């Protein structure tokens, strides 16, 4: 959070790029590091390879490479899933009357939807199209 | 037994350890690997220009070379003959007493003036509106030379005097470590020795090492070379 | 802001130089600013492109133009060790003590780097060598702080 | 809750005052950032990406999801609406729908082409019993082979079609001309009449897997395409 | 939008093109999913994306209310915005493949250039491509340009001076502006993140930077503007990197004629013209076409080694498989002229279409060649006698086969539904094929068996 | 084999006395003797 | 360690097995939360 390209490359990219050696059947690496304070390391694999394996050990490089990473990135968090790219469907949530803003929806979703569409039978992964409630402190200079 | 599951297996209770050890074992990288004990080649690197020392190529085969091998399928761990270089701070106990400093001091100051900081943006979301500017806020950077860690000022005295890192420590780029030193024939050398991952085939890890290595020489600076002092996969080939 | 505005501030850090003649041709507008307050001719000396810096001059472009926090092409050109384009600047009545927000000189930012060559160019066309920033620090100071021997016996005067 | 953070202590004035966290910031549950803002025809919008799982039923899945969903209506407060901007299973239904319709039409169509020559419904019957225990046949060794209903599978049956009608027609038809040409009982017409085609039927099979089984080998992504349907073609052409 | 573009900048260019849809395109459009500030070239405020979602095929009758025609239209609609690049395109059948005349080029920099040195090198490369337009078409960077961004330096000697401490600084700065998660609590059961953050309208503005105070050790509240100065620069707001190494993709697709192996070739030519220390690479598609192409010759090579040797064993004859397998181009010709008549391409769908053409006519080949060789052989008939009696008895079956089969595949050519892309492509070759493969074999077969038979006594 | 180290006794009584920190002590022998790694920098474009 | 049962659930029972979905043969998933902070989430897939 708040982390340009450069930051984010130089503290997070570069370190688990570093980390990644003993993982059988890898083709290439690529990575982006941009200005959001986002990073995205892709490993492709060769074809045929155990896509669960092939997970589980790039999981377990990064695990031991955690702690050289910055504390604000730890307490985030790194996410290592199968980049599959191919949605079954799309549930959109509005609101009509205009009483609830995009971020109340994406709670509501969160807490009383998303767990249950997950347990459905067939159901694979769910992506939230936003992010639950979070306690925003918005910080006033003057009064400080 | 599935060396795959045998390492995953071994990794879920390492992970339970991980926190129990100290920081500092942590910080240097606790590794699990699934490889023969014994050497499968060993990539030797010589400059016949002479132009870099034992130090300056042992650098360039960990920056350069190392971590594209350590990746290839089949190579289950890759120790470089050497070290790859470190911020050296050097500190002098007479200087650090002279201006009342401790490493402890030294410590702290690298901390606060080597940062790579997140410093946010210019208007930032959610924004007012009526915004027309947006532009990164690029605040402390980690620094890149010698140069710059010898003007990390540690304090500044009351007649107004400043003391800097160089004024208390000698700054080199030098080896994280100063333990491996390598010879090819006599004349300084570094290089990678290769241990073939569990289950994995010699000749074909060979093979894709070498495919890896012949990416990297038109790129090699003035006088660096590749040399093979030794590989077990040449007999297999010629005995066959 | 317009449509050829935009576009010479385009070519003119890009250094497409053959586009940016076509645009002084048609009357692209050399005074036209981004939202940071950078003309083509801050673009220009920034990405080190003498042949357009030169071209810009000629078509009536402010060489003493500032952006919203104070720095002028001089500033950038200097710092980033473009002495050709530098003494241009200086040819065309580019301001050598110019201060930024900060109170930083192109004399400053050049001695901050080591651009010798640029050091002595400013010196020559009148570079107060006495001139203090915000923290009262002078292109000496910077000089003995970075421990440039050679800056240091130049600035010496 | 809000309330609770707004009455967090920061510091006590020494005249006895007391500055709460809500005196020095404005507290409110909001999105954890502020980057995207979504909207559906102008009306303030969220959603769920729902991927399929690994051997799963899409036609299923999309069922019990609109299932699911449709249990929740009675909880949504007022003016909350679900929409379904994407889905898939609406064109894999007619992807299913237009296979089984050119399948059946197919079938349709060697009955009256069979009966228009031979003009006898006898003769008719055998094609159509036949042909779809090929394509049932089929389905049987897509599921041996680890293989789904798909675009590429259903498809692959239709291109197919042409070979599996043509294996039921080719033996009725010579049956009905060595009859015509011989006067043989059908027993023994049929004797006769495959004596004359059964080495070639064998020999074919082998031609036609050797055109098919090859493209199967392609590595990489379009080898994976191809492979769907080399194994349905070859699968059905054996089974025919 | 160009760079620098805000949020609200973006959100009214979206505004317009919602407008538009839901306006000009009622009796098509059933939706627009407003997404600001997302792109699949890269994420921020100047960049979004409009997912149109249209009525069933049944409300939507012609060709005119089809994505192909509603894409055009759309396109040219929004063309005339200003200061947006604004278009409408058809998405593929999957992602997972891209384009087949595409290619996808990774810019490395093999000896810590930096990323300003890859730029240079980024674009004489770009510059070199764009003089073969002959060969290489709309060959482009998928990164982000640089952007200007606000460089600001804490003087650490005013800062001890003053006896402010630079994690006091740098929270301060970094909090306020960009954000700090600091730790979790529990909304209704549920644990959420915690976000200390600035209130937007004292984080817009390089002036708003002196409004934040850091308290000294003496108790004294410092303003940022007393140790901090600051300047504007360019960086990269998104820096790419391949295999470990600094990197910088580059987009493109061979031009109209041109093959995607030609197109390679050149960038692979134009690249080792570069500055020393830049090196280069093939990934994505590029990757999988390089090594699929090498298998190909190989496959067609065993595939008709293998058919030879299955006829030679058939008939007892090293010659007579010719004149089964010389019937290939019969069944290829139709196909090729219906498929260039419609104006479709040579997908998949038609490449295993010519297979089952050829292997249709292989088998009404085989059966005549057996028939023909069985009466020499057995009956001890003439060669013209023999190839005679065959194709009358093997005329019916052939025609049979044909009449039932290019009525089935009939509803697939003139279907213009949902999936008829897909109908369409397995339909028109099959067809056209089949039409050539029945007309013209009946006459070339006992042309092939004769020509071979008396070539080789 | 078993070979000659140095054992050096910190005196907490005298440590406390002085009003020295034992964490200064062990960081000042550590770090001098046998190395700290305090943080990382950039290399030519590389982490170290 | 010192978290209640309640506390336990919220924090990390619940927020693993949320995570537990699209599992490869997977029949059911049990777990318990106690007084001790101890969290326990089995998971029973199909016998082969
Ligand atoms: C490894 C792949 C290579 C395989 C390629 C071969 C393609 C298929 C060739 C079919 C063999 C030709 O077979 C032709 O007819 C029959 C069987 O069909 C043979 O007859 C022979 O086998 C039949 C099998 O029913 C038996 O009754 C009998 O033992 C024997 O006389 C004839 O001797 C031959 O003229
Ligand atoms: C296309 N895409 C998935 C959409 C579509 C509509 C949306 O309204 C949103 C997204 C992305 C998601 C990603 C989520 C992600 N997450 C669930 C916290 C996320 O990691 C981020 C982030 N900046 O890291 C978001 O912006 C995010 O909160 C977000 O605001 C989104 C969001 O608002
Ligand atoms: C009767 C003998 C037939 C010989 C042809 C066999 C071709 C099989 C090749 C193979 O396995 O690849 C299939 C390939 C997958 O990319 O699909 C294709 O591209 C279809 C091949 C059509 C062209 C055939 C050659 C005719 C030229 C005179
Ligand atoms: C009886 C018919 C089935 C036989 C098909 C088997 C073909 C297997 C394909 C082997 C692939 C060989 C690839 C060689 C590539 C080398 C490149 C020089
Ligand atoms: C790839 C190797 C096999 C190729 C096919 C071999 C065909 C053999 C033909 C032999 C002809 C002999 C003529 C006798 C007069
Ligand atoms: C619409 C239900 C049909 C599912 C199986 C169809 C197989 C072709």
């Amino acid at each position: 959070p708040g982390a340009d390209a450069k930051t984010v490359q130089d503290t997070v990219t570069q370190v688990i790029e570093q980390n990644m050696n003993g993982i059988d059947n890898l083709m290439y690496m690529s990575s982006n590091s941009d200005s959001t304070g986002t990073v995205q390391i892709t490993l492709t694999f060769e074809s045929g390879t155990d896509a669960d394996i092939a997970q589980v050990q790039v999981q377990n490089k990064l695990q031991l490479a955690m702690p050289l990473l910055p504390q604000e990135v730890q307490q985030q968090g790194v996410s290592v899933e199968k980049s599959s790219s191919s949605f079954l469907m799309v549930v959109g949530v509005i609101n009509t009357d205009g009483t609830m803003t995009q971020e109340d929806i994406s709670d509501y979703v969160a807490a009383n939807m998303k767990d249950a569409i997950s347990r459905t039978s067939g159901v694979g992964d769910v992506q939230l199209f936003g992010s639950q409630y979070a306690m925003r402190i918005w910080m006033n200079p003057n009064e400080l | 037994t599935d060396a795959d599951i045998a390492q995953v297996q071994v990794q879920n209770k390492l992970q339970l350890a991980m926190p129990l050890l100290p920081q500092e074992v942590q910080q240097q990288g606790v590794s699990v690997e699934k490889s023969s004990s014994s050497f499968l080649m060993v990539v030797g690197v010589i400059n016949t220009d002479g132009t870099m020392t034992q130090e300056d190529i042992s650098d360039y085969v960990a920056a350069n070379m190392k971590d594209a091998i350590s990746r290839t399928s089949g190579v289950g761990d890759v120790q470089l003959f050497g070290s790859q270089y470190a911020m050296r701070i050097w500190m002098n106990p007479n200087e650090l007493n002279k201006f009342q400093l401790t490493p402890v001091d030294v410590i702290t100051a690298i901390k606060a003036q080597n940062a790579q900081v997140a410093a946010g943006q210019l208007g930032g979301t959610p924004p007012v509106k009526g915004q027309q500017l947006n532009a990164s806020i690029i605040a402390q950077t980690r620094l890149t030379s010698t140069e710059e860690f010898g003007k990390i000022l540690l304090k500044v005295n009351q007649d107004g005097s400043r003391v800097l890192l160089r004024d208390v420590a000698k700054i080199e780029l030098g080896g994280e470590n100063y333990d491996i030193i390598a010879e090819f024939n006599g004349q300084p050398a570094s290089g990678l020795g290769i241990k073939l991952a569990t289950g994995a085939n010699a000749l074909d890890t060979a093979a894709a090492i070498r495919a890896e290595l012949a990416k990297m020489e038109p790129f090699f600076p003035s006088g660096l070379k590749i040399v093979y002092p030794y590989d077990t996969t040449p007999f297999v080939k010629i005995s066959i | 802001g317009s449509d050829l505005g935009k576009k010479l501030l385009e070519a003119a850090r890009a250094g497409r130089d053959d586009e940016v003649r076509i645009l002084m041709a048609n009357g692209a507008d050399v005074n036209a600013a981004d939202v940071v307050g950078w003309t083509p001719l801050h673009l220009a000396a920034y990405w080190g492109h003498l042949e357009i810096v030169e071209v810009l001059l000629k078509n009536g472009a402010d060489v003493n133009a500032y952006d919203t926090l104070g720095s002028t092409p001089l500033h950038l050109a200097a710092h980033f060790g473009h002495l050709e384009i530098v003494e241009v600047l200086l040819k065309n009545g580019a301001d050598v003590n110019a201060k930024d927000d900060n109170g930083i000189t192109p004399l400053h930012l050049a001695a901050n780097r080591g651009h010798l060559e640029i050091v002595e160019v400013l010196l020559k066309y009148g570079a107060d060598v006495n001139a203090q920033d915000k923290f009262g620090k002078t292109a000496f100071d910077i000089s003995i702080n970075n421990g440039n021997e050679d800056l240091a016996e130049i600035l010496q005067k | 809750s809000t309330e609770e953070f707004g009455k967090i202590l920061l510091k006590v004035n020494q005249d006895g005052s007391r500055v709460l966290l809500r005196d020095v910031a404005k507290i409110e549950l909001g999105g954890e950032n502020y980057d995207i803002i979504a909207e559906f025809n102008g009306q303030p919008a969220s959603g769920l990406g729902i991927k399929l799982a690994t051997g799963a039923n899409a036609l299923d899945t999309a069922a019990a999801i609109r299932a699911e969903l449709a249990k929740m209506e009675p909880f949504f407060p007022s003016g909350l609406k679900i929409v379904y901007p994407y889905d898939t299973t609406p064109f894999v239904k007619i992807s299913i729908h237009e296979v089984v319709k050119t399948l059946v039409e197919a079938i349709i169509l060697v009955f009256l082409v069979m009966y228009l020559f031979l003009q006898n419904f006898r003769a008719t019957l055998i094609p159509t019993i036949a042909v779809p225990v090929v394509l049932l046949g089929t389905f049987a060794v897509l599921a041996a082979f680890g293989f789904s209903i798909n675009t590429l599978t259903m498809f692959g049956m239709v291109l197919a079609i042409g070979l599996l009608v043509d294996d039921a027609i080719v033996v009725v038809e010579n049956v009905e001309r060595v009859m015509a040409e011989e006067g043989l009982p059908p027993k023994e017409a049929t004797r006769k009449s495959m004596g004359q085609i059964q080495g070639a039927l064998v020999g074919i099979a082998m031609v036609l897997s050797a055109v098919f089984v090859p493209m199967a080998f392609f590595g990489g992504s379009t080898g994976a395409i191809y492979r769907q349907f080399s194994i349905t073609i070859v699968s059905a052409m054996a089974l025919s | 939008l160009p760079a620098g573009a805000t949020q609200e900048r973006t959100q009214k260019v979206l505004n317009e093109v919602t407008h538009y849809y839901l306006t000009k395109e009622k009796n098509n459009v059933e939706s627009v999913f407003a997404v600001n500030g997302f792109g699949f070239a890269g994420r921020g405020q100047n960049t979004g994306i409009a997912f149109v979602s249209l009525k069933d095929w049944a409300d939507r009758p012609g060709e005119e209310n089809k994505v192909e025609a509603i894409t055009m239209r759309a396109t040219r609609a929004f063309s005339q915005i200003k200061d947006a690049m604004v278009f409408a395109f058809n998405l593929p059948a999957t992602v997972e493949l891209g384009t087949a005349t595409g290619f996808d080029f990774e810019l490395i920099d093999q000896a810590g250039l930096g990323h300003e040195k890859l730029t240079q090198a980024r674009n004489q490369l770009l510059a070199e491509a764009a003089k073969h337009p002959d060969m290489l078409t709309s060959v482009r960077p998928n990164g982000l340009e640089d952007t200007p961004q606000f460089k600001i330096d804490i003087d650490q000697e005013k800062a001890q001076a003053l006896g402010v401490s630079i994690n006091d600084i740098n929270t301060t700065l970094g909090a306020a502006w960009g954000g700090s998660y600091v730790n979790d609590f529990i909304d209704r059961g549920r644990v959420k993140k915690v976000y200390v953050m600035s209130e937007a309208k004292y984080r817009m503005l390089p002036d708003d930077i002196g409004d934040w105070y850091v308290r000294a050790a003496d108790g004294q509240m410092v303003p940022f503007s007393a140790f901090s100065s600051s300047r504007w620069e360019y960086g990269s707001p998104r820096l790419e990197r391949y295999n470990g190494l600094p990197s910088m993709e580059i987009l493109g697709q061979a031009a109209p004629g041109k093959s995607t192996g030609e197109a390679m070739e050149l960038m692979e030519q134009l690249a080792s013209k570069l500055p020393t220390g830049v090196g280069y690479d093939w990934t994505g598609m590029s990757y999988q076409e390089r090594l699929s192409g090498n298998q190909a010759p190989s496959l067609y090579a065993i595939s008709l080694i293998v058919v030879f040797l299955c006829l030679a064993a058939l008939y007892e004859s090293w010659s007579i498989p010719f004149s089964v397998m010389l019937v290939v181009p019969l069944g290829v010709i139709g196909a090729l002229l219906a498929a260039t008549f419609r104006g479709l391409t040579n997908d998949v769908y038609f490449q295993v279409g010519l297979l089952t053409t050829i292997g249709l006519s292989a088998k009404n080949a085989i059966l005549i060649v057996e028939f023909a060789k069985d009466l020499m052989d057995k009956e001890g008939k003439g060669l013209i006698e023999a190839t005679l009696d065959a194709v009358r008895m093997r005329l019916r079956p052939i025609l049979m086969t044909s009449l039932a089969f290019i009525l089935g595949v009939m509803p697939l050519v003139i279907s213009t539904g949902a999936g008829s892309g897909a109908q369409n492509a397995v339909g028109t070759g099959v067809m056209g094929g089949m039409v050539t493969a029945t007309v013209l074999a009946i006459f070339f077969v006992p042309v092939f068996f004769v020509v071979v038979r008396r070539r080789f006594s």
